[PDB]
C-alpha cells in the first residue's frame, strides 16, 4: 500500500527547507 | 466588495509598518531559557519565558556568521521586515526582534499545541472535513498575504502551530518575499515544490497554490502527493503530469486537487481572472462559512491538551547548546536593518 511504502520511506520525519 | 474594503484597510496598516519597521524592541537579558522546541535550516526555536510579565515566547535563533556562509542575508531580512508588518489572525505574531554581536532573535508568541506535522503523522491521517477546517484557514491567509504582495514560499504541516482555541497560525517567514513580478529563487520544501520552481523558470504567487494542494492531499491522505527517499526523485514526479489519488478521497476533493496540482498556470485554481473565488466556490468548500472560520466563530475539530502556558510535552527533546555572545560584533553592516 502507499501509506506502507511512505512508512517506511526516508522521508517521515521533519522536513528541511532548502535553498 | 466587504473582502475588498477589509483589504484595503489591511493593506494600508501593513504598508505604514513596511515603510518604517520596529527595530531592537527588547534584549537577550529579558529572557529565562528554557527548553529547545526544535532546531532546523531555520536555526534554532527556543521556549523563553520573558521575566517582566511572566508571558512565554519562542525564540527564533539565527547565528549571522551561519547566515551569511548560507547566503540568506536577503531572506533573513525580508522574514523580519515581513512579519513586523502583517497582522491577520492565521498568522504567528512576532513580539520583539533584536540582535547582539552573535545572533538575531526574533520572539515569537508561544503556541503549546505544537506543530500540525506531530498531530498528522501520530494521527495518521485527518477526515475531509477535518483537513478542510485548516484548508480554510489557508485560503484565507494566502488570500490577506497575496493582497500585501507577499509570496509565502514555505507551506508545509511544520509550519502550522495548532493553537488553543484548535486553529492554525502560520510561522517561518524565512522565504516569505515581497514582489510584484515574478521571482527566480530556488527556495521551498521538496515536497511541496510547484513544478515551474523545479524547472528554473521565473514564477508568482500561483506556487503558494499549488503548494495548497499538497498540504490538502497531505492532511486528508497521512502521505504527500510526491514522495520517494531522495529530492531529485521527488522532482521527476512532481514535473511528470501525474498524481494518485486514495480511494477515500470524495469526487469534489479530487476535483479541488486537480486543479491546485495542475502543472499548467493558465489552468491553475487561485491563477485565473476569478483569482480566490475559484477555490472558495468550489463544491468541496460547499460547507464553509468564510466570515465564521475568520471570525473564529467554527467549533474546531481537535484542541489539543492544555497542560500550562510553558508545557512542552508536544514537542520533541533537542540537544541543549549555548547561546553563545561575542565580545566583538559580526556582520555589522550585513544586519544594519535587522
Ligand atoms: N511560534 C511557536 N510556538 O511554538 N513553536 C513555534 C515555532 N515558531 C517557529 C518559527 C520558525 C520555525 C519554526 C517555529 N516553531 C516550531 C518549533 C518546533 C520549532
Amino acid at each position: 500500500t502507499t501509506y506502507a511504502d511512505f512508512i517506511a520511506s526516508g522521508r517521515t520525519g521533519r522536513r528541511n527547507a532548502i535553498h | 466588495e466587504s473582502v475588498k474594503e477589509f483589504l484595503a484597510k489591511a493593506k494600508e496598516d501593513f504598508l505604514k509598518k513596511w515603510e518604517n519597521p520596529a527595530q531592537n524592541t527588547a534584549h537577550l537579558d529579558q529572557f529565562e531559557r528554557i527548553k529547545t522546541l526544535g532546531t532546523g535550516s531555520y536555526g534554532r526555536v527556543m521556549l523563553v519565558k520573558h521575566m517582566e510579565t511572566g508571558n512565554h515566547y519562542a525564540m527564533k535563533i539565527l547565528d549571522k556568521q551561519k547566515v551569511v556562509k548560507l547566503k540568506q542575508i536577503e531572506h533573513t531580512l525580508n522574514e523580519k521586515r515581513i512579519l513586523q508588518a502583517v497582522n491577520f489572525p492565521f498568522l504567528v505574531k512576532l513580539e520583539f526582534s533584536f540582535k547582539d554581536n552573535s545572533n538575531l532573535y526574533m520572539v515569537l508568541e508561544y503556541l503549546p499545541g505544537g506543530e500540525m506535522f506531530s498531530h498528522l503523522r501520530r494521527i495518521g491521517r485527518f477526515s475531509e472535513p477535518h483537513a478542510r477546517f485548516y484548508a480554510a484557514q489557508i485560503v484565507l491567509t494566502f488570500e490577506y498575504l497575496h493582497s500585501l504582495d507577499l509570496i509565502y514560499r514555505d507551506l508545509k504541516p511544520e509550519n502550522l502551530m495548532i493553537d488553543q482555541q484548535g486553529y492554525i497560525k502560520v510561522t517561518d517567514f524565512g522565504f516569505a518575499k515581497r514582489v510584484k513580478g515574478r521571482t527566480w529563487t530556488l527556495c521551498g520544501t521538496p515536497e511541496y515544490l510547484a513544478p515551474e520552481i523545479i524547472l528554473s523558470k521565473g514564477y508568482n504567487k500561483a506556487v503558494d497554490w499549488w503548494a495548497l494542494g499538497v498540504l490538502i492531499y497531505e492532511m486528508a491522505a497521512g502521505y504527500p502527493p510526491f514522495f520517494a527517499d531522495q529530492p531529485i526523485q521527488i522532482y521527476e514526479k512532481i514535473v511528470s503530469g501525474k498524481v494518485r489519488f486514495p480511494s477515500h478521497f470524495s469526487s469534489d476533493l479530487k476535483d479541488l486537487l486537480r486543479n491546485l496540482l495542475q502543472v499548467d498556470l493558465t489552468k491553475r485554481f487561485g491563477n485565473l481572472k476569478n483569482g480566490v473565488n475559484d477555490i472558495k466556490n468550489h463544491k468541496w468548500f460547499a460547507t464553509t462559512d468564510w466570515i465564521a472560520i475568520y471570525q473564529r466563530k467554527v467549533e474546531a475539530p481537535f484542541i489539543p491538551k492544555f497542560k500550562g502556558p510553558g508545557d512542552t510535552s508536544n514537542f520533541d527533546d533537542y540537544e541543549e547548546e549555548e547561546i553563545r555572545v561575542s565580545i566583538n560584533e559580526k556582520c555589522g553592516k550585513e544586519f544594519s536593518e535587522f
